[PDB]
C-alpha cells in the first residue's frame, strides 16, 4: 500500500555491455522520486528492472522486506504506466481497466467498487463504455492510469508517460499527477527526459547520465547547488551560463573571464580555490540583469548584444562577451537594439564555479 | 543456466515454434537426405553426371534455360517497374483505380487457364488471333507448332498475367517517398521526366535491387508450368528447359537418380547465382 | 498537385493514354471469352465475335453444368483452399510469433533453418520421393500438410509481430497473462493486416495450384480443378461422347472451353475485390 | 531580393470545403511575419498557396508587381523550407544545396561560388561532403535551409521548420533564425503551431483559427491587447486566467466573480460597459501576486490553494476560487502548504474583460 523500495548496487548487463553501473537508491514510503536525464541512460532500464520486465544482472532490490529480484511482475505488487498507450484497442474502456482483475476473481470481487473509484478519480463517467479507437491521447493515457490504480499496488511505475503527449496536454497531466499523489499517496518512481516534470512533481530528484547516477536531492538542492557542470546545464528553464574563466592575481576575491572582465567574489567558507586555477564560471539568466537598477560598482560585466528574443512580459537577451556568449533573462518589454554595447549586472550570491578537470562544484 | 531459465518462461511460446520446425524438417530437409540419389539402385554415381553432361537433348535445354532467363530479365522484370511509374503519373483518381483493377486481375487467372487462353487464341482457322490476321491479309500461322514463336508467345503472356501484380510492390515503394522531395524539386522547376530519373528511380533502387536477387534466385526455373503444358514435339528444341527436362525424366520417364543429380546441378547454380547476386546487390546498392 | 508546365501536361496525357491502351489489352481476353462462351459454335468457328457475343444460344454452359468431374474438381479446390489455408495458418501464425520475440535461444539458428529453404531446395524429385515413403501420395491430407509452411509467409508474419511495440505483451505480463493467451487476445487482432496478406497468398496458392496436385494425386475424385482443367482446356483431346455431343447440340469445343474457364474464374474475380478491399485500411 | 508580397482575398477550396475564407494580408519588404494558430488551419495552406504548390481558388496574391496566381513555383522567385527533411538522402550535402542550380547547370563556377556563401553562414563547410544519412536533424534542417538561401529568392517560406526538432534544439535554431534575418534581411513568412516561436521571431504576428484570420499586429500588441478570448488564451507562457464574471451594482467601478469576490476597476475611457453584463475576467499569472502587495487598497480576490509546482527560481501556483481555478506565477518557493486559504493580489492595469456572446475584447 504505502511501502518503501530499496535499490542496492543494481546492475544490468546485456552482452558485455554493462548498461547500469550499480546505481543504489533508497526510497521513503509515500515518496515521489523522479529519474531524469538525457537519452540512452538506464533510467527506463532501472524502472523496468523494478517492474521485473528485465533481469537483475547483479545487486539486490527489495520492496519492504520482500526481495523481488527472482520474483514475478505479477507478484511484485507493482503497477506500470508505459510510454506508448498500454491499452488494448479492441476492448472497451471499462474492460481495459478491469482487465488484470478479470483474469481471476469475479463474483465476490465485485470489481464495481474499485472501478467506481478509478472512474471517479480521472473523472471518466461518460467514458466507461467507450473504446481507445475514439479517445484522445490524454484520455487514453488517463484510462491507462486507471489500469494501474485499480490494481492497488505498493509502488507506481511511470516510464515517460507524457512524452508522446502535446505540450498543452503535458502541463495539464502534470498538474493532475501531482494532485493525484496528494489524494492517494502511494509510493511512486517517475522517469522523464524532461527537466520540467522532474522539478515539479518530485519530492526527490535523482539525475542519471550514461548508466551512472549523477546526484540525489530535493528540487531546490540540485537547482541551487549542482554537483557538476552537467547537473548545472540540465536543470533550470534556460541553461545556466557555462563559460570558462580563471583566477590570477588573488583567489577568494576576484575571478576573471575571457571578456577582459573581472568579477569580485563572495568569500564562502570551505572554498579553497587555487590562484590561477582553470575554471568555468556559471551564472543563471535570472541572476543576471541589465545596466543595474540598484547595485553596483564591482559586481558586473561588460558585453555587446547579439540578439534579443521577446517572449512574454519577460524577454530573452543574448549578449556576447569574449569568444563566448552568455544568455540573460531580462524582465520587461523594452528596447535592446542589437549591435550596441551593454552592461550586465551579476548577482554575487548565486554564482557557481567548477574546475575544468574535476568537472565538479568548487564554489 | 540462463537457457533452462528462459525455456520455462517461454515454454508456451517455445511450443509454437516446434511444429513449424517439425514441418520444415519433414517436408523440406528430410527430402534433402534423398539427394544421395546421385547413386541409382548400391552406390555410384557421379557417372550419370558425365552421362547427363553428354546429351544432345539436354545440353540444349540448359542452353534454352539461360536463354529464356535472359529474355525474362530483359522484358519481364523491368516492365512492372515501368507499369509502376506509368500508374504513379496518373491523375483523375478512380481512372487510375480502374487501370489497377484491370491490370492486376490477370494475376489471379490460373496458369493452366492462361495456357488455355493461349491455345484457343492461337489455334489456326479457329483462334481469334489468326482470324484478325486474315482480316488484314496476314494469312494464318500455327503458333504452337512453330519453334520460332514459342518464347515470344510465352514472355508476352507472362507480362500480361504477372506484370501488373508485380507492379504493386514498386508502386507501393514510390508512394512511400515524402512529397517534400518532389515539391522542393518542383519549386526548383523539375519536370516529370526529370523527377522520375533524378529522384523517384534513385529512391526506389533499394527496392528493385532486393527484388532482382529474388528474381535471380528462381531464374533457372522460369516458365516451368507454362512450358510443360504448351510445348509441342516440334517446339521441343527451343521450349525444353532444365526444369522441364528434369520433370519429364524424373516423374514421367521415371528416372530418378540422373534427374535428382540434374536437380543438384540446377539447385547449386541457383544457390551460386543468388550468392553472386546478393553480394553485388548489397555491396553496390546499399 | 499543381499542374502547370507543358513538359508535364503533354507527358501526363500521353501517359494516361498509353497506360489506357495497355489496360485495354489486359482486359481484352477477359471480355472476349466471356462473349465467346455465350456465343454459338457456328459463329465462333469462322469469322465472328472479336469483341461481342453474336448468335448466343447459351448452349455451351449446359454441357459443363452437367459435368460431374467439373463440379467434383471444383469442390476439391474449395476443400483444399479452405482447409489448406487453416493448416498453413496453424503452422505459421504461432510459429512466427515465437520467431518474433528475440528472447529465444534458437532465434538465430531456427531463423536460419526456415530461411535457408528459400535460396536452396532439395529439388523436384527428392520432394516427390519423400512424399512417397511418407505415404502421402494420392491423399488429400497429404496435399494439405504437404504444402503449408512457406519461408516467406513466416518471416513476413514475424516482422509484423516484431513491428508491434512489446508494450502490449509487457502490459499483459504485468497483469499476469502468459504467452498463447497474449497471442490470441491482443497480438492477433493487432496482426489482422499481416493475417490478411497471408491467408490471401495461401488462398490463391491453393486455388490456382496445379503441378504438385496432378503429380501427387491419382484418384480422379481427389483432383482439384486446374488439374482437371488442364485435361479439357489445354490438351484439348476429348471422348467420342463429347464428339457425338458436338453435332446434336450446336455449341462448339471452343465455346465449351470458353464457358468452362468463365465458370472457373468467377470465384477468382470474386475474391479479388475482397483482396483489394483488404489492403488499404491503413495497415502497418 | 528585398520585396513586398501582397495577399488579397485569397481563398482555397477543396471539394465544397472552403478551407481558407479570403484571408487578406499585406507584407512589408524585409519584414518577418509569422502565421500561428492551432492545427487544421490554413496557415500552411496559405504558405503553400504562396509557393504555388496549391492552386488559388479565388482572390489574388502578388510579389512586388508580379501577380503569381497563374505563375509557376520556379518562376515565383520563392524558396521553401519544409517541415520534414526536404533533402535527398542519396546526394551529398554539397550536391543537395546546389541541387536546384544544377538542374540547368550553366556552369560549375557559378554554383561553386554560391555554396561558399551559404556554407559559411550556417557553418556547413566541414559538412560539405557528408551525407544526410549521417547528419543530425538540426544539421539536416540547417543544410535544408542552405538549399533555400542559395537560390537567393525574393521571399523565404517556412512551414513548421523546427516542429520535428527536440526542445533543446528549438531554442538554438530559433536564435539562429532571428540572427539570420538580421544578417540577410530578405522578406520572410513563417508558419508555426507554437506560440513561442511567433512572439520571438516575428516583426508582425498574424493568428489564424479554422481558416479565418483572428488578428494582426506587433508581438506586444497581441500580448497586451488581444482581440478576443482565443487570442488571449493562445499567446503567453502560461495561459491567461479566463474565468467568468459579472458587473451588478455599478459598471465602470466594480466587477465581481463566482468566488464571492469583487474587484474594483480602472476607468479606461471609451469602454462604456453595461451593469449586469455577462463577462469573462482575464488576468495573467505574472500579473497576479501574493498577499505581499501590502494590505490591498482595492479589495482584491480571495482564494484557496489547490497545488504548487516549483519550477525555477519561480513557482507555479494553482489556487481555487469558486467553481473555477486560476493560475498565478509567483517568484519564490515559500510555504504554500496546499489546502489552506490564501490571498492573491491582482494587478489592476493588466486586467482584461470579454463579453460572453461577442467573444471579443470589451475592456
Amino acid at each position: 500500500m504505502v511501502a518503501s523500495v530499496s535499490i542496492q548496487n543494481v546492475v544490468k548487463r546485456y552482452d558485455k555491455t554493462t548498461v547500469v553501473h550499480g546505481v543504489s537508491l533508497d526510497i521513503e514510503p509515500g515518496e515521489f522520486v523522479v529519474l531524469v536525464g538525457p537519452s540512452g541512460c538506464g533510467k527506463s532500464t532501472t524502472l523496468r528492472m523494478v517492474a521485473g520486465l528485465e533481469e537483475i544482472s547483479g545487486g539486490t532490490i527489495r520492496i519492504d522486506g520482500r526481495v523481488i529480484n527472482d520474483l514475478a511482475p505479477k507478484d511484485r505488487d507493482v503497477a506500470m504506466v508505459f510510454q506508448n498507450y498500454a491499452l488494448y484497442p479492441h476492448l472497451n474502456v471499462r474492460d481495459n481497466i478491469s482487465f488484470g482483475l478479470r483474469l481471476k476473481r469475479t463474483k465476490k470481487s465485485v470489481i464495481d467498487a474499485a472501478v467506481k473509484t478509478a472512474a471517479d478519480i480521472l473523472g471518466l463517467q461518460p467514458l466507461l463504455e467507450r473504446k481507445p479507437s475514439d479517445l484522445s491521447g490524454g484520455q487514453r493515457q488517463r484510462v491507462a492510469m486507471g489500469r494501474a490504480i485499480v490494481r492497488d499496488p505498493k509502488v507506481f511505475l511511470f516510464d515517460q508517460p507524457l512524452s508522446n503527449l502535446d505540450a498543452k496536454l503535458r502541463t495539464q497531466m502534470r498538474a493532475e499527477i501531482k494532485r493525484l499523489h496528494q489524494r492517494l499517496g502511494t509510493t511512486v518512481i517517475y522517469v522523464t527526459h524532461d527537466q520540467v516534470e522532474a522539478m515539479t512533481l518530485a519530492d526527490r530528484i535523482v539525475v542519471m547520465r550514461d548508466g551512472l547516477i549523477e546526484q540525489i536531492g530535493k528540487p531546490m538542492d540540485l537547482f541551487l547547488h549542482p554537483a557538476n557542470t552537467f547537473v548545472a546545464s540540465f536543470i533550470g528553464s534556460p541553461p545556466m551560463n557555462l563559460m570558462p574563466a580563471r583566477i590570477a592575481v588573488d583567489s577568494t576575491q576576484h575571478v576573471e573571464l575571457n571578456g577582459g572582465n573581472r568579477i569580485s567574489l563572495l568569500p564562502r567558507a570551505g572554498t579553497h580555490l587555487a590562484p590561477g586555477q582553470e575554471v568555468v564560471f556559471g551564472i543563471r539568466p535570472e541572476d543576471v540583469t541589465l545596466d543595474g537598477v540598484e547595485g553596483s560598482e564591482r559586481a558586473q560585466i561588460k558585453a555587446t548584444v547579439d540578439i534579443v528574443e521577446p517572449l512574454g512580459s519577460e524577454s530573452i537577451l543574448h549578449a556576447t562577451v569574449g569568444d563566448h556568449s552568455l544568455v540573460v533573462k531580462v524582465g520587461g518589454l523594452n528596447e535592446v537594439h542589437p549591435g550596441d554595447p551593454v552592461t550586465l549586472h551579476v548577482d554575487l550570491t548565486r554564482v557557481h564555479l567548477f574546475d575544468a578537470q574535476s568537472q565538479a562544484s568548487i564554489y | 543456466e540462463r537457457l533452462w531459465k528462459d525455456i520455462k518462461r517461454d515454454w508456451l511460446l517455445y511450443a509454437m515454434l516446434l511444429p513449424t520446425i517439425i514441418w520444415f524438417l519433414i517436408f523440406l530437409y528430410k527430402p534433402m537426405i534423398g539427394l544421395q540419389m546421385a547413386f541409382k539402385q548400391p552406390w555410384i554415381g557421379f557417372d550419370h553426371f558425365v552421362t547427363l553432361f553428354q546429351s544432345e537433348q539436354f545440353i540444349r535445354a540448359i542452353k534454352n534455360t539461360l536463354t529464356l532467363s535472359g529474355l525474362s530479365l530483359l522484358f519481364g522484370f523491368p516492365m512492372p517497374i515501368l507499369l509502376a511509374l506509368m500508374i504513379n503519373e496518373v491523375y483523375s483518381k478512380g481512372y487510375r483505380k480502374a487501370v489497377q483493377t484491370i491490370v492486376y486481375l490477370p494475376h489471379f487467372i490460373s496458369i493452366v487457364i492462361v495456357a488455355g487462353l493461349v491455345v484457343t487464341f492461337l489455334s489456326p482457322s479457329t483462334g481469334v488471333v489468326n482470324n484478325m490476321l486474315s482480316w488484314i491479309g496476314l494469312d494464318r500461322v500455327y503458333f504452337l507448332t512453330q519453334p520460332e514463336w514459342f518464347r515470344p508467345i510465352y514472355i508476352s503472356s507472362n507480362i500480361w498475367k504477372e506484370a501488373g501484380f508485380d507492379s504493386i510492390v514498386y508502386l507501393a515503394a514510390i508512394m512511400s517517398i515524402n512529397p517534400a522531395l518532389y515539391e522542393s524539386a518542383q519549386v526548383d522547376g523539375a519536370t516529370r521526366w526529370q523527377m522520375i530519373t533524378r529522384i523517384t528511380l534513385p529512391c526506389i533502387v533499394p527496392t528493385i535491387a532486393v527484388l532482382l536477387v529474388i528474381r535471380l534466385g528462381h531464374i533457372l526455373e522460369v516458365g516451368f508450368e507454362y512450358i510443360i503444358l504448351l510445348y509441342q514435339p516440334t517446339t521441343y528444341e527451343t521450349a525444353d528447359v532444365i526444369s522441364t527436362y528434369i520433370y519429364r525424366l524424373g516423374l514421367q520417364g521415371a528416372r530418378y537418380d540422373i534427374a535428382t543429380a540434374a536437380g543438384i546441378f540446377n539447385a547449386v547454380v541457383a544457390l551460386v547465382i543468388v550468392l553472386f547476386a546478393n553480394h553485388m546487390s548489397r555491396r553496390i546498392t546499399k | 498537385t499543381p499542374f502547370y508546365s507543358r513538359s508535364d501536361r503533354i507527358f501526363g496525357i500521353v501517359n494516361a493514354v498509353l497506360l489506357g491502351i495497355f489496360a485495354l489489352c489486359a482486359l481484352y481476353p477477359i471480355i472476349y471469352i466471356f462473349s465467346m462462351s455465350i456465343s454459338s459454335g457456328a459463329a465462333v468457328t469462322q469469322g465472328r465475335v472479336f469483341l461481342l457475343p453474336v448468335d448466343i444460344d447459351f448452349s455451351a454452359y449446359g454441357r459443363v453444368l452437367h459435368d460431374k468431374l467439373f463440379w467434383t474438381s471444383y469442390a476439391n479446390t474449395i476443400f483444399y483452399t479452405v482447409f489448406g489455408v487453416v493448416t498453413s495458418l496453424i503452422f505459421i501464425v504461432p510459429g512466427a510469433y515465437a520467431l518474433s520475440k528475440p528472447r529465444i535461444r534458437g532465434r538465430r539458428v531456427f531463423g536460419f533453418i526456415i530461411a535457408f529453404t528459400m535460396w536452396f531446395n532439395a529439388g523436384m524429385i527428392p520432394f516427390f520421393l519423400n512424399m512417397r515413403d511418407l505415404g502421402l501420395l494420392d491423399n488429400r491430407f497429404g496435399i494439405l500438410i504437404g504444402f503449408a509452411c512457406n519461408a516467406f509467409n513466416i518471416i513476413l508474419m514475424r516482422n509484423y509481430f516484431e513491428s508491434i511495440s512489446a508494450s502490449f505483451e509487457e502490459a499483459a505480463r504485468m497483469d499476469g497473462a502468459n504467452d498463447l493467451q497474449i497471442l490470441w487476445k491482443v497480438y492477433i487482432p493487432l496482426a489482422k493486416p499481416a493475417l490478411a496478406t497471408i491467408t490471401l497468398l495461401c488462398a490463391i496458392s491453393r486455388w490456382n495450384g496445379y503441378f504438385w496436385a496432378m503429380v501427387l494425386l491419382r484418384a480422379e475424385e481427389k483432383i482439384p480443378l486446374q488439374v482437371y482443367l488442364k485435361k479439357t482446356i489445354v490438351d484439348l483431346n476429348v471422348n467420342e461422347e463429347f464428339a457425338g455431343a458436338l453435332l446434336t447440340n450446336s455449341y462448339s469445343m471452343e465455346t465449351v472451353v470458353g464457358a468452362i474457364i468463365v465458370m472457373s474464374i468467377i470465384p477468382v474475380i470474386i475474391v479479388y475485390p475482397v483482396v483489394q478491399k483488404y489492403f488499404t485500411k491503413g495497415v502497418m
